[PDB]
DNA sequence: TATAATGGGAGCACGGATGC
């Protein structure tokens, strides 16, 4: 995970960071022999787009 | 070499989708499914085998298959897609047959 | 017209042009 933007607000002796974070969460999909992959390596997909 | 289940299914799939793509090209081009099929097959196999087909209304020669190939390549991208599908379909057909050639021997030896 | 099946089967002789 990486922090794109960092906002800081001071209260008392402490600082409160509002962070804008961007990261990637993996999900595995098991492909059975009767299934074929319609997507290449490193391709970008959206909501609704067919993978296998 | 013999086909793994995955490989077999793949080739069969490419064949079916291929035939469908030939039908689609028949719809778009307004041409004959047979003529298109013969042209695609001719390009996959090469100029080595070119001959007149009994069902075709037109004699099949390098000239005609060239004109038809050019009328196919003159299609828009999304339409030209089905041409590629068809080509790879014919190739898959060839490999499927060539792979299943042993079954024929094992059956025929009993006759 | 669809379970899956995938590599065969059998069975003397001498003379002369060639071929490695």
């Amino acid at each position: 995970v990486r922090a794109a933007q960092v906002e800081a607000e001071e209260e008392g002796e402490t600082v409160y960071l509002t962070l804008f974070l961007e990261w990637t969460e993996p999900k595995d999909y098991r492909v059975q022999p009767h299934m074929n992959v319609v997507v290449p390596e490193g391709a970008r997909v959206e909501a609704g787009d067919k993978i296998v | 070499p013999l086909l793994t289940l995955e490989e077999e299914v793949e080739l069969a799939r490419k064949v079916e989708e291929g035939m469908e793509a030939i039908k689609k090209l028949s719809e778009i081009t307004g041409l004959d499914p047979d003529l298109i099929r013969e042209v695609v097959r001719a390009k996959i196999l090469g100029s080595a085998r070119v001959r007149h087909i009994p069902g075709l209304k037109e004699t099949l020669d390098p000239k005609t298959v060239e004109e038809i190939d050019q009328k196919l390549k003159s299609l828009p991208k999304e339409h030209k897609r089905y041409l590629h599908i068809a080509r790879e379909g014919e190739a898959a057909r060839q490999h499927l047959i060539e792979a299943n050639l042993r079954l024929v021997v094992s059956i025929a030896k009993k006759y």
